[PDB]
């Protein structure tokens, strides 16, 4: 369940011995692989893979449950070049529609009336 | 002259000057005192330079080689720097996080700006 055997190979080969002796859519669910999960080290590698998405359907399959917010940052600076240079990017349009819709919910999970943040007193004021 | 290149941005000819210093300690101090503090400075920071600019084969010195053998000074910071060469070898995201938390009091503000180039560009 966690990553723990397949990070330390030869801890793990020494304990199964033991007990013995007593293309289309075949391309969108390979990107699946590493943006619907944790954190990865795969960035400059990981916003290339997520530009020919049919381009069609960016938010079907960007604003999901749990996609990379590392992977939508990095996005935005690889559609520019080619903006830059030449024709409208499909990476750089609908990555701008994600990244704003994110920004408000945030402060919908903000209360209503806003005080100042005080660093030196900050429970004497009120319980806000 | 190593504060002013990573003002200047000079990252690569950081690491011309930094094999100097301790080039003349082992002629010289071999440590002593003044020359105990000036082998503190040159392999905490050899070691934060290597990882931002992983030089290859090539232009890697056989001062260079044997320094990166040894990982892969105070013993508080002698074991934390064993552990960071080891994560970018493995692209290990959430080991580099949780070093910086924990060796920002350890180094002074000089060491503090190599150990933050890392980090992004390994991320």
């Amino acid at each position: 369940s966690s990553g723990l055997a397949q990070r330390h190979q030869r801890l793990y080969s020494l304990l199964d011995r033991f007990r013995l002796s007593t293309d289309k859519d075949w391309y969108v669910h390979l990107v699946k692989s590493q943006c619907w999960t944790r954190s990865d080290s795969a960035l400059l590698e990981g916003a290339e893979l997520v530009n020919r998405i049919p381009a069609e359907d960016m938010n079907a399959f960007m604003m999901n449950s749990e996609f990379n917010l590392s992977l939508l940052a990095p996005c935005l600076s690889l559609g520019m070049s080619e903006i830059s240079g030449g024709q409208k990017s499909a990476l750089f349009e609908a990555a701008r529609e994600v990244t704003l819709a994110r920004v408000s919910g945030t402060v919908q999970q903000l209360p209503a009336v806003h005080h100042v943040f005080q660093p030196e007193l900050p429970a004497e004021p009120a319980a806000y | 002259a190593a504060s002013c290149q990573l003002l200047a941005r000079d990252y690569t000819g950081a690491l011309a000057v930094f094999t100097r210093m301790q080039r003349l300690a082992r002629e010289h101090g071999s440590a002593l005192g003044a020359f105990s503090d000036v082998l503190v400075r040159c392999e905490v920071s050899r070691v934060l330079l290597l990882l931002l600019l992983q030089p290859p084969p090539a232009k890697l010195l056989p001062e260079h080689a044997q320094t990166l053998e040894k990982y892969s000074l105070p013993e508080e910071l002698f074991l934390l720097l064993q552990s960071l060469v080891m994560a970018t070898h493995e692209k290990d995201t959430e080991a580099i996080k949780s070093l910086q938390v924990e060796m920002w009091p350890l180094l002074t503000a000089e060491q503090n700006h190599l150990l933050h180039l890392v980090l992004q560009e390994t991320i």
